[PDB]
C-alpha cells in the first residue's frame, strides 16, 4: 500500500495536477518528451472508480486460480490413482503416444475444470466491464490494448480496431503453408494413428 | 532479498527487477539457488538499460513499449 | 492435396440425416412446419430409444428430446441429426443400434405426423414389409 | 356440517379428467393400455401444447411429458390431469387456454391411438364439427 496508498496520497495529488494536465491534446503535441506523459497518467491505478466492488473480485479471482492449479483427474481405472494437470496429463500428452488413451485424458481433463469456472466467468466479465466503464472504456479487453493507444508521431499511432486487422493479413497466406502441413501430418496421421482421420477433412 | 536455498522464511519470491525513478534500478530474487535468475540477468540487462534511459525521468514516462 | 473439406468430424458418420416432404403424404391445406415441430420430433425421437433399448438391450437408460442434437436445420424439413447418452455426453449412441432402432418403430412416428415414409426419409432405413396374401 | 371433502383442492378446478374407452373405437383384438400408454400419453399431451403456444401465445416455452401431471390412474384410462409450467412449478397452466388448445390438435391425438373422439372423452371439450354438402 505505500505504493498505492501511498500512491493515493498522490494519486489524489494527481486529481489535482491531473486536471491541471488534462487541457492539453493528443495530437497537437509533438513534443514527444511530454506527449506520452499525459498518456501514462492515467496510471498509478484505478483512483477514479471507487473500488470497493473490484476488491470483492478478488474473492471471485482466488478460487478461479485454485482450481486450476489444483486441476487433477483420478483414474477410473483404480480409483485412487489420481494424476494432476501439471505433472501428471502433459505428460500423458508426452510420454503416451496412443490415440485413444490421449483421447480419454483430453475428454476427462476437460470435464473437470471450466464447469467449475463458468459461474466464476459470466459475473466476472461484467463486472471487470463497468470497472472498464469506470475506467471510462467500453469493455477491459479495450483496455488490454489500451496499452497499445499510442498515438504519437502522426502515423506511429495504434488503433484499437486496426491493430488485429493487419493480423488477418497474414495469417491467411500462412493458411496454404498450414495446407500443405495438413496433407502432410494427414499422409502421417493415417499410418500414426490407426486410421480414423480423413485425408480431405479437418484434424481430431 | 535474495535468500531462499530452500527456506520457508518469510519473504516474497520471484526473481524481478524495477525501475524505481530518481536514479534507481532495483533487483529483487528468491534464489533457489538456480539457473533461472540468471535466465532473467542478461534478460532483465537488456530491459533495465531501457530503463537507464528513464533513470531520473518521471512516472510519466514509463517503461519502454508494449510488453 | 489443397485446403480441407471444412464441416468433417469423426462422428459425423453416426449422424443421420431425415428429410421430410410434407408435400407428400399431408401434400397441401397441411400445417406449416416451425420450431415446435422440430421440438415434437425429439421427444418422438427420444421415444425410439426407450422403446429399443428395454424391448432388445433390456436394461433402462432415460433420455431427453436434448439428446437428439439437431444440425443444419432446413425450411424444407431436412437436417442431419444424431443422438447422444442423456448426461454422460463424453459419449454417444452408436449408429450401427440406432437404425435397428427406428426399424423396430418406424411406423410409429409416421402417423405421428401423418406421413407415409416417403415422407420419412432416412438414407439408409428404408421400409422392407408388405407381403400379400390376397387369394384363398 | 361434519366432516370436510378430503380430496378438494383449489387447483382441482384446472384439472381435466380424460376418458379412454379402448373397446369403443378400436374395440377387441385391441393393445392392451398399460404404463407405456400412459407414457405415450403425456408426450403426445405436451405436444398441443408446444403447438398452441407458438400458432396462437407466438412464443416458446419448453415442455416435458413430465409436465403433464398423472392423477387416479384408472384401468379404464380414465384420470384427471393437469399440465403445469416446465420448471416454474410454482405455476401452472390456467385451464382456460388449455380448452382452446385441445380443441385445435384434437384431431391429432385420436389417431394418435385409433381412436374417434367417443374414445377421447374431455367432460368439458367436445367436437364441434361435420357440416355435409353433398348435393351440386
Amino acid at each position: 500500500q505505500n505504493m498505492n496508498n501511498a500512491g493515493d496520497k498522490w494519486s489524489a495529488f494527481l486529481k489535482e495536477q491531473s486536471t491541471l494536465a488534462q487541457m492539453y491534446p493528443l495530437q497537437e503535441i509533438q513534443n514527444l518528451t511530454v506527449k506520452l506523459q499525459l498518456q501514462a497518467l492515467q496510471q498509478n491505478g484505478s483512483s477514479v472508480l471507487s473500488e470497493d466492488k473490484s476488491k470483492r473480485l478478488n474473492t471471485i479471482l482466488n478460487t478461479m486460480s485454485t482450481i486450476y492449479s489444483t486441476g487433477k483427474v483420478c483414474n477410473p481405472d483404480n480409483p485412487q490413482e489420481c494424476l494432476l494437470l501439471e505433472p501428471g496429463l502433459n505428460e500423458i500428452m508426452a510420454n503416451s503416444l496412443d490415440y485413444n488413451e490421449r483421447l480419454w485424458a483430453w475428454e476427462s481433463w476437460r470435464s473437470e475444470v471450466g464447469k467449475q469456472l463458468r459461474p466464476l466467468y459470466e459475473e466476472y466479465v461484467v463486472l471487470k466491464n463497468e470497472m472498464a466503464r469506470a475506467n471510462h472504456y467500453e469493455d477491459y479487453g479495450d483496455y488490454w490494448r489500451g496499452d497499445y493507444e499510442v498515438n504519437g508521431v502522426d502515423g506511429y499511432d495504434y488503433s484499437r480496431g486496426q491493430l488485429i486487422e493487419d493480423v488477418e493479413h497474414t495469417f491467411e497466406e500462412i493458411k496454404p503453408l498450414y495446407e500443405h502441413l495438413h496433407a502432410y501430418v494427414r499422409a502421417k496421421l493415417m499410418n500414426a494413428y490407426p486410421s480414423y482421420i480423413s485425408p480431405i477433412g479437418c484434424l481430431p | 532479498m535474495l535468500t531462499d536455498p530452500g527456506n520457508v522464511q518469510k519473504a516474497v519470491c520471484h526473481p524481478t527487477a524495477w525501475d524505481l525513478g530518481k536514479g534507481d534500478f532495483r533487483i529483487l530474487m528468491c534464489t533457489k539457488v538456480t539457473m533461472d535468475d540468471f535466465l532473467t540477468a542478461h534478460h532483465e540487462m537488456g530491459h533495465i538499460q531501457y530503463d537507464m534511459a528513464y533513470a531520473a525521468q518521471p512516472f510519466l514516462l514509463r517503461n519502454g513499449a508494449n510488453e | 492435396f489443397v485446403g480441407w473439406s471444412t464441416d468433417w468430424s469423426p462422428y459425423a458418420d453416426q449422424s443421420i440425416k431425415v428429410r421430410i416432404s410434407l408435400k407428400s403424404a399431408l401434400g397441401d391445406k397441411a400445417y406449416e412446419w416451425n420450431d415446435n415441430e422440430m421440438y415434437l420430433f425429439r421427444s418422438s425421437v427420444a421415444y425410439a430409444m426407450r422403446q429399443y433399448f428395454l424391448k432388445v438391450k433390456n436394461q433402462m437408460i432415460l433420455f431427453g428430446e436434448e439428446d437428439v442434437r439437431v444440425a443444419n436445420l432446413k425450411p424444407r424439413i431436412s437436417f442431419n441429426f444424431f443422438v447422444t447418452a442423456p448426461k454422460n455426453v463424453s459419449d454417444i449412441i452408436p449408429r450401427t443400434e440406432v437404425e435397428k432402432a427406428i426399424r423396430m418403430s418406424r411406423s410409429r412416428i409416421n402417423d405421428a405426423f401423418r406421413l407415409n415414409d416417403n415422407s420419412l426419409e432416412f438414407l439408409g432405413i428404408q421400409p422392407t414389409l408388405g407381403p400379400p396374401n390376397q387369394p384363398p
